C-alpha cells in the first residue's frame, strides 16, 4: 500500500510583511491498498505549528 | 502536532483522499539569505509489523 | 436456489446442435454471468439439445 | 406554512400519537419600534409563549412566571412534548424608564428572577420530552453569567422518555420503565454515569458545546430630536468552550450515550445500557442486564446475573466479559448489509469459546474479532 502527495495540494504562497492577511493551506494525500489483502492501518501527520 | 488517525478496515483495491486543511499567518518568517522557506508535512502509514 | 439452467436448443455447430448454460445467481448487486456450458453428443446436428 | 411538515415528521419518527410543541414568540421588531414611536414601551412584554396540540400538522397549563408546564395525559396515550422555538427563561419580566441625563430615557430591561428553574409535569401517559432548544444560560448586556437555568421534569405512571441537552437535568421518572437519551451529544463529548444506590449521577464533559443563551439586545430610535432607547431579551447561539455539568437521575432504568466515548454503569436492577458510536465502556452491575456496545472498540462488563449482549457484525474489535451466571451473546438481531454480502458472500461467523474469540469477517481481516 502506497501514500502519495496529490497535485491539488498547495504548492506556493507569498505574503507582504506590511500586510497582515492570512491564507489557507491544504496538503492532500492519496492512500491506496494495491495489495491483495485488507488490513487495519494508521495514518500519522506531522504538522509544523510553532 | 502529531495527528494519528485509526482506520479499522482498509479495503482491498480501494482508495481515498486525506486532506489536511488549516489557515496560515506569516509572522514566523525568518529573513534568511535564501528568498524562501519550505513548510514540509509528512504522512506515513503504520501497521502491526508482527 | 443456487443456479439457473438456460437452454439454447438451436445453437449451430458443424457437428453439434443445442446448448445449455449454467448461471449461478448473482450476489447482491454483482453482475449475472455464465460459468459453464453443457453439450450433447457429437455428430448430432439439429438435435435440439435443451428443448 | 412549512412547519406542518416538520411537526408531522417528528410525530412519525417518535411513533407519537400527537405532539404538543410549546412555541416562543419574541416581540416583533415592528411592535417594539411602534412602542418607541408612541413613547409607551414600558408596560409591553417582549416574549410570549403559546402551547397547542398538533396532530399531523393541525390543532396543558403553563405559568411563565413560575416555571411550570402542567400537561394532562391519559393512559395508553403516547404523546410528544417539543419546543419549536427556543424556550425563554423562567420568572417575570419587568421594565422601567430612567432619565439618563442628556441621553433621553434609555435604560429599560430587567428580570425579577426569583426562580432559576423550569418545571415540567407530564401527567399519566408515555410522554416524550425533547429538552433541546431550551435556554441554559442567562446573561446581562455586560455578558456576565447570572444563573444556570436548570430543568426539572416529573414522569408520572407510564414509560417516559426524555432527550437530554447541555442543561442541568433533574429527571424524576416516577413509575414505569423510563429512559434518558444522551444521543444529541457529539463525538467530542462524553458522559460518566455512576450509581449511588437507586440514584444516578451523570457528569457531562462537553468540548466546544453549542448552547442557547439569553441576553439583552438594544434597538434605538431617533424622532427628530434627542434619542429615546429601548431594550429587549434575545435568545441566540454561541459556543462556550468547555462545559462540565452534573445531572441527576431517579427512577431511570435505561440510558443511551452519545456519539463520543462514554462510561456508563448500572445498578442492581435490570438495565438497558447502550453506548452508541464511539469507544464506550458499559458495566451493568448486578441483575439481569442487556448490553449494547454499538460501533467502536467497546469494553463491556456484565457483572452478576444473566446478561444479554447484542452485536452487529461490525468491523471493530470488542472486549466482552460475562461474569457470573449464565450469559448469552446474540448476533442475529441485525439484518446483514449489502456490502457485507458483496465482500463476504453467505459466510457469517466462526465462534469458539475455548479460544474465546468470535471472528466476524473470517479470512478477510484478522482484527475484526470479539474477545469473550
Ligand atoms: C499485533 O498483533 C499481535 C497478534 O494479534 C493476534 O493475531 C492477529 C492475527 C489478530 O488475529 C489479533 O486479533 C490477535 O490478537 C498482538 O499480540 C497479541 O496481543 C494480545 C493482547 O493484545 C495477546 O493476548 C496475544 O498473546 C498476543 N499474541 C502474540 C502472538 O503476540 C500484538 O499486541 C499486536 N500489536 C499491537 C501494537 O497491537
Ligand atoms: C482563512 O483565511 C481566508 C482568507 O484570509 C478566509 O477567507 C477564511 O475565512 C479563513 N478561515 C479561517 C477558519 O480562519
Ligand atoms: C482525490 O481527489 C482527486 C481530485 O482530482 C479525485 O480525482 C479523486 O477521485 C479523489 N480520490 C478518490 C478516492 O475519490
Ligand atoms: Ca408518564
Ligand atoms: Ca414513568
Ligand atoms: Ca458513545
Ligand atoms: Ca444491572
Ligand atoms: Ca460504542
Ligand atoms: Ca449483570
Ligand atoms: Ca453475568
Amino acid at each position: 500500500m502506497v501514500v502519495t502527495s496529490h497535485g491539488v495540494s498547495t504548492k506556493y504562497l507569498n505574503f507582504t510583511a506590511s500586510e497582515n492577511t492570512s491564507r489557507v493551506m491544504q496538503h492532500q494525500y492519496q492512500v491506496s491498498n494495491l495489495g491483495q489483502r485488507s488490513l487495519p492501518i494508521s495514518l500519522v501527520f506531522l504538522v509544523p505549528v510553532r | 502536532q502529531r495527528i494519528q488517525c485509526d482506520i479499522p478496515f482498509f479495503g482491498i483495491q480501494e482508495e481515498f483522499n486525506a486532506t489536511l486543511k488549516g489557515n496560515l499567518s506569516f509572522d514566523w518568517y525568518i529573513k534568511t539569505s535564501h528568498n524562501h522557506l519550505l513548510i514540509v508535512s509528512t504522512a506515513e502509514i503504520l501497521f502491526n509489523d508482527s | 436456489t443456487d443456479l439457473v439452467l438456460i437452454g439454447a436448443p438451436h445453437y449451430y455447430e458443424q457437428t453439434r446442435g443445442g446448448q445449455v448454460s449454467v448461471c449461478p445467481l448473482p450476489r447482491g448487486r454483482a453482475r449475472w454471468q455464465c460459468d459453464a456450458v453443457l453439450y450433447g453428443e457429437q455428430g448430432q446436428p439439429w438435435g435440439r439439445f435443451g428443448a | 406554512d412549512g412547519l406542518r411538515k416538520m411537526l408531522a415528521d417528528l410525530q412519525a419518527g417518535w411513533n407519537a400519537s400527537s405532539v404538543i410543541g410549546v412555541q416562543t414568540t419574541e416581540i416583533s421588531k415592528s411592535a417594539l419600534e411602534l412602542a418607541a414611536i408612541t413613547g409607551n414601551a414600558d408596560n409591553l412584554k417582549s416574549v410570549d409563549v403559546f402551547v397547542d396540540r398538533f396532530v399531523q400538522g393541525e390543532r396543558v397549563v403553563l405559568d411563565v412566571a413560575a416555571g411550570g408546564i402542567d400537561i394532562a395525559s391519559r393512559k395508553g396515550e403516547r404523546p410528544a412534548l417539543t419546543f419549536i422555538t427556543p424556550l425563554a427563561a423562567p420568572g417575570e419580566e419587568q421594565r422601567r424608564r430612567t432619565k439618563t441625563g442628556k441621553s433621553e430615557f434609555t435604560t429599560f430591561v430587567e428580570i425579577v428572577g426569583k426562580q432559576d428553574r423550569w418545571r415540567i409535569r407530564d401527567g399519566a401517559a408515555d410522554t416524550t420530552i425533547d429538552l433541546a432548544k431550551v435556554v441554559s444560560q442567562l446573561v446581562d448586556a455586560n455578558g456576565v453569567l447570572k444563573h444556570s437555568i436548570k430543568l426539572d421534569v416529573i414522569g408520572g405512571d407510564g414509560d417516559d422518555v426524555v432527550l437530554a441537552n447541555a442543561s442541568r437535568i433533574h429527571y424524576d421518572g416516577g413509575a414505569g420503565t423510563n429512559t434518558v437519551s444522551y444521543a444529541a451529544l457529539g463525538r467530542q463529548d462524553s458522559i460518566t454515569v455512576s450509581a449511588d444506590g437507586e440514584r444516578f449521577n451523570v457528569r457531562k464533559q462537553l468540548n466546544n458545546a453549542n448552547v442557547y443563551r439569553e441576553g439583552v439586545a438594544t434597538q434605538t430610535t431617533a424622532y427628530g430630536k434627542r434619542t429615546e432607547n429601548v431594550q429587549y431579551r434575545h435568545v441566540e447561539l454561541a459556543r462556550v468552550g468547555q462545559l462540565v455539568e452534573v445531572d441527576t437521575l431517579e427512577h431511570v432504568q435505561h440510558i443511551i450515550g452519545g456519539a463520543g466515548n462514554d462510561s456508563i454503569t448500572g445498578n442492581a436492577h435490570d438495565n438497558f445500557l447502550a453506548g452508541g458510536s464511539g469507544d464506550d465502556r458499559l458495566d451493568g452491575g448486578a441483575g439481569n442486564d442487556t448490553l449494547v456496545g454499538g460501533e467502536g472498540q467497546n469494553t463491556v462488563i456484565g457483572g452478576a446475573g444473566d446478561d444479554v449482549f447484542l452485536q452487529d457484525l461490525g468491523v471493530w474489535s470488542n472486549q466482552l466479559d460475562g461474569g457470573a451466571g449464565v450469559d448469552t451473546v446474540k448476533y442475529n438481531v441485525h439484518q446483514p448489509s449489502e456490502e457485507r454480502l458483496e465482500r463476504m458472500g453467505d459466510t457469517g461467523i466462526h465462534a469458539d469459546l475455548q479460544k474465546g474469540t468470535v471472528e466476524k469477517w473470517p479470512a478477510l481481516n484478522l482484527f475484526s474479532v470479539d474477545h469473550v
